[PDB]
RNA sequence: CGACUCUUAGCGGUGGAUCACUCGGCUCGUGCGUCGAUGAAGAACGCAGCUAGCUGCGAGAAUUAAUGUGAAUUGCAGGUUGAUCAUCGACACUUCGAACGCACUUGCGGCCCCGGGUUCCUCCCGGGGCUACGCCUGUCUGAGCGUCGCU
RNA sequence: CUGCUUCUGGGUCGGGGUUUCGUACGUAGCAGAGCAGCUGCUGCGAUCUAUUGAAAGUCAGCCCUCGACACAAGGGUUUGU
RNA sequence: CCAAGCGUUGGAUUGUUCACCCACUAAUAGGGAACGUGAGCUGGGUUUAGACCGUCGUGAGACAGGUUAGUUUUACCCUACU
RNA sequence: UGACUCUCUUAAGGUAGCCAAAUGCCUCGUCAUCUAAUUAGUGACGCGCAUGAAUGGAUGAACGAGAUUCCCACUGUCCCUACCUACUAUCCAGCGAAACCACAGCCAAGGGAACGGGCUUGGCGGAAUCAGCGGGGAAAGAAGACCCUGUUGAGCUUGACUC
RNA sequence: CCGCCGCAGGUGCAGAUCUUGGUGGUAGUAGCAAAUAUUCAAACGAGAACUUUGAAGGCCGAAGUGGAGAAGGGUUCCAUGUGAACAGCAGUUGAACAUGGGUCAGUCGGUCCUGAGAGAUGGGCGAGCGCCGUUCCGAAGGGACGGGCGAUGGCCUCCGUUGCCCUCAGCCGAUCGAAAGGGAGUCGGGUUCAGAUCCCCGAAUCCGGAGUGGCGGAGAUGGGCGCCGCGAGGCGUCCAGUGCGGUAACGCGACCGAUCCCGGAGAAGCCGGCGGGAGCCCCGGGGAGAGUUCUCUUUUCUUUGUGAAGGGCAGGGCGCCCUGGAAUGGGUUCGCCCCGAGAGAGGGGCCCGUGCCUUGGAAAGCGUCGCGGUUCCGGCGGCGUCCGGUGAGCUCUCGCUGGCCCUUGAAAAUCCGGGGGAGAGGGUGUAAAUCUCGCGCCGGGCCGUACCCAUAUCCGCAGCAGGUCUCCAAGGUGAACAGCCUCUGGCAUGUUGGAACAAUGUAGGUAAGGGAAGUCGGCAAGCCGGAUCCGUAACUUCGGGAUAAGGAUUGGCUCUAAGGGCUGGCAGCCGACUUAGAACUGGUGCGGACCAGGGGAAUCCGACUGUUUAAUUAAAACAAAGCAUCGCGAAGGCCCGCGGCGGGUGUUG
RNA sequence: UUAGGACCCGAAAGAUGGUGAACUAUGCCUGGGCAGGGCGAAGCCAGAGGAAACUCUGGUGGAGGUCCGUAGCGGUCCUGACGUGCGAAUCGGUCGUCCGACCUGGGUAUAGGGGCGAAAGACUAAUCGAACCAUCUAGUAGCUGGUUCCCUCCAAAGUUUCCC
RNA sequence: AAAUACCGGCACGAGACCGAUAGUCAACAAGUACCGUAAGGGAAAGUUGAAAAGAACUUUGAAGAGAGAGUUCAAGAGGGCG
């Protein structure tokens, strides 16, 4: 809600930066393998727990 | 015609959450969350069914802030018992004080005559 | 003549079989046989010039010191008196956790000691160290018409 | 199922005819329960009467125009004993 | 007897097929088609779960014995027909 | 018929009442009523298969999305259907599933696991389709919830057996 | 990679409603049909039925499709770019994607408190992890006023921080438990692309603190005496001083005081009637700007500010107080109710004032009309922001008063007043201790704060017709928070368009004559329906039945009469709504839409109201009052637990 | 031929230890909420008629598990819509109740042979005549279904006796 | 003490074992994504080439997509590509 607790909202605060995709200078790499970040979490499908 | 919101968190018409209309400098009706209506003390003598004089009816963590005249009155039991029962009590106490003389002056006079 | 439909073949799709690979398993065998109040396992949250994850690490944070090693790291920039790698013995190691001041809110203290607000001066501010339970040995302090003792 | 120039043909709009409803708005009145305001003239008044079988709609799948107004000899795809 | 061309109905009570009856009629004949016909309907009756009564059983319960409330799904395929 | 009387069964023998009732097998009980006609309803009648007194009997205003019968009024419920309206269906641009599916898909009889799309024997049979439609595919659905069997269970019961 | 000779096996598939993956036919088919609706130009752009802007037409219609929140979500917020995927048509759009941005508090919440409850310790139990138990089988207090003996800081001044020990202490359970209970104190205007009671500006306010207290005022500067001097004043002494006024209710700005004790506030339900004050609506004018003006309209529409905290005044309230003594009883309400326990009448007192006036404050806001800085602006200016009336109006709020209960409607923190009077203070002064009085100085940490809050940010796998806690609530019609229509605000028809107008549907209608003949059955539909005036049966538990049944009436217009305030049996002025009677009038139409009971005679069952099988059964079932049994006097009845000097009924009898 | 998972797949079950009252059932705590009308209980007032006892009359008042009826809460009939749905229970019309045995949010208590139940074996997270999760477990099955190369040679039984 | 046990732990060695539907659930960012309130349930997913030499340049298109050109033994290997 509005009315958070700091736990939960630091909780929230990970979950959002963790929400982002790849540098694109990742895939130029030796041993690459990641086409696309597939752990990609977005808030209609997938709902964080909690 | 002016419909008006909430201003605090609370959305539920409970006696903490109660407001006022007020007209603002802006020409505007906005809520005042207004302050709970204090009671006078009632009386510390138990027959009387109305609250005090000269007392400020006023939320008691206030009274930290009234002056020690806004909070009795200049009498014997001064803002804690009514005039009433204060001087029914000057008589109670008198008329029973006296009566134990009255008993204590017959005791001797009782015993004297053995 | 057709279109359409079926069969076969060529080619092209759809699909991911087959084969060939294998820094992974599985199984047997061997040597060792080591966690923790000096804060373990586990968890949380941080940490990269450009970084989400994985791995690594802890406000010294993809590491510090020392040692060995001897010129890299590398996706891209940028900057031998030892680059970097391994080794790891020195140091450091945020929050929760047996989890320890009391609570689990990151909410409240208690006490001692430092530095600012000063002009030890009591509030205030920051810092620092203690402040859990059960228990052993001793220590101190008082308890009892406990058993006595002497005055 | 039809139409797309006999110097004519369909279309559209207009007008007729037909027909549906029932008398339009404005205006006028010594019509109107009255009431108000001015000394009989003047306001307000549903409604009524006249103008007024008036007004309005009427082929979109009604009928006749010969009156305006354009428009109409074009495009596309195929077909041979 | 040749004979199924053509008709064979409207209703009261009944969930009823059956039956009885009123009234008409030329006549109110009998049947079949998965005891025609539920992706045609209806759900009155039977035949879930709720309930009541009677008899039965010590009881749980039983009862072609009454009673009441009770989800009726899908076609756009192929055929047939239109 | 049996107030009266005796007897039997381990106790009493259904009293007041109510009834073919939500309770009556026979049964569409018999009589009256309602109707032109009533296996319905109501009112009676009780030898009541198998009614009955807190396993409560009888009643009863008010009440009821409870169950019934009748009457008035109103009505397309019907005689007997018709028209209109809106959204569909329909056709089109764009998008675009599913169930189901041995192969499949025209009939008559025959025989056959005794009701065939295929077999036999006759009818016959003409591309590709559209909108409908419910005759069939013993259509789809879901390893019959009926029934029976299993030395398979569970819920419940008790005077089963063992605790 | 394989032949031959041996060796070994997880060694050969069509099936198992086999397992996993892939692809077909159906099929470019079903479908994209819940809540009335879109249309025209223009812009950007490769591209428009869908975006945006404008104009039109509509809808939600204040119990909303509106403006805000709580749960939950967690970046969905905001801007800019993108058009691959996703948004079941499309897209220049988006809650998509990609880059950056965004949440500011002593005063709003959390924190604090306790509620039901949860739960350590001691104790008990238990093979044991543990469990019970929460005041019970407990040495359960680490606090303060006083006194020597000492250490200390400042001229150790005499006091602060203490050390050692005397005297005082119960209130009885650690701790947890509410972002809706309790709970001190912040408001106005402006400002952002997104944040404001949080930022900026301006007004306050609360709490805590102060070491030699920063100053004032209070305390608290009196009364007798013996001298000079026209007189005042004078110089000395005694004693006094923890404040004053009012008959009172109680008032004045302070007005000493401890352990202790008492009390109050916090802190009490639902409901009815009536009143006071706001907000809104309404009525009559005046401004300012718009809209209409073919005609009529002194027109219709919009707009016409003043915060917190002070102070004063209304106006409410009083179960406060004095006079006096009341019957011929009187005062008084809508109702009541009140009185020799003190009424009426008179005169005061208190409390609350959220109203008004005033500081705030016009400087700001808003309305307008006009000038600049092209832009950098809380830009500089001018005019106004007015005068009143109504009310069973609606909403909130305050008060008074009654009803209701075999219902009696929270606790604690925190805060205050009193009762006592142990102490303390100074000896006429530079007076003291002391002050709940006026000002002054400093400080207020930590966490939350964005947005959505529902026909698209939540939960139902989804932008799902479901579900999901509240606050505000305009005008007309009307009994109405009904329905219908409109303003403010919101929207684009609910995941698509276009063209038709077939059958069959789904959702609305209407039907001549008959009228339930249909059917299991009046199922569905239809009739009836509002108000006023008449009239109303059986039965009845006398309450009901009952809007029984059955009739008459209803529009528009135009009058008549009746019902009231207010100033000096009558004049003067202001009425605000309703009722009745009447005329006239239409093609008999009038509760014109909307809203809105078919009725009667019986039977069966259950008294009734209530509750029930979420998702096939709302019933006659269950419950229920009433009635009647049964147990039990506590070492008990009934019941729980593995256990216990265990626990429920039981804060019971 | 056996015992073992024992050719492969398959029960209904049983036991053990845990997780659940975010739905719902019930008790408790603390909050919120409910137009406008009808009927007119006691109390009360005045008047009338009578000798009191008293009997009336018209007002007043505003009672009730009272009635019509909105929101709310429910869910009757259509056995309507829908039935590869908007929806693993919805939609529409018509309906029940709407001051109380009322509706409702948090908080809180009760947990699986247990809970709670105005009682329907109802409810206990789309699960209820014994929830869910993991394990014992590859449980057992006289019962179904399947049981994968080729050629060659031989080739049946559905009867006897005994058997829960 | 020793002989003895050791599907956990830390190191190793090996195999008539499996070869990406196999072998651990997991050869990969696997006890990961996702699901459930929770207890718990629990995946799918290896291969460009020797070397990126990963297709400069020109051209049609709004772009996605092509057409020539080029790299390579090979695009008949074109960044889920033996």
């Amino acid at each position: 809600s509005s009315h958070k607790t700091f736990r939960i909202k630091r909780f929230l605060a990970k979950k959002q930066k963790q929400n982002r995709p790849i540098p694109q200078w990742i895939w130029m790499k030796t041993g690459n393998k990641i086409r696309y970040n597939s752990k990609r979490r977005h808030w209609r499908r997938t709902k964080l727990g909690l | 015609v002016q419909r008006l919101t909430y201003r605090r968190r609370l959305s539920y018409n409970t006696a903490s959450n109660k407001t006022r209309l007020s007209r603002t400098p802006g020409n505007r009706i906005v809520y005042l969350y207004t302050k709970k209506v204090g009671k006078a003390p009632k009386s510390a003598c138990g027959v009387c069914p109305g609250r005090l004089r000269g007392v400020r009816a006023v939320r008691p963590k206030v009274l930290m802030r009234l002056s020690k005249t806004k909070k009795h009155v200049s009498r014997a039991y001064g803002g804690s018992m009514c005039a009433k029962c204060v001087r029914d009590r000057i008589k109670r106490a008198f008329l029973i004080e006296e009566q134990k003389i009255v008993v204590k002056v017959l005791k001797a006079q009782a015993q004297s005559q053995k």
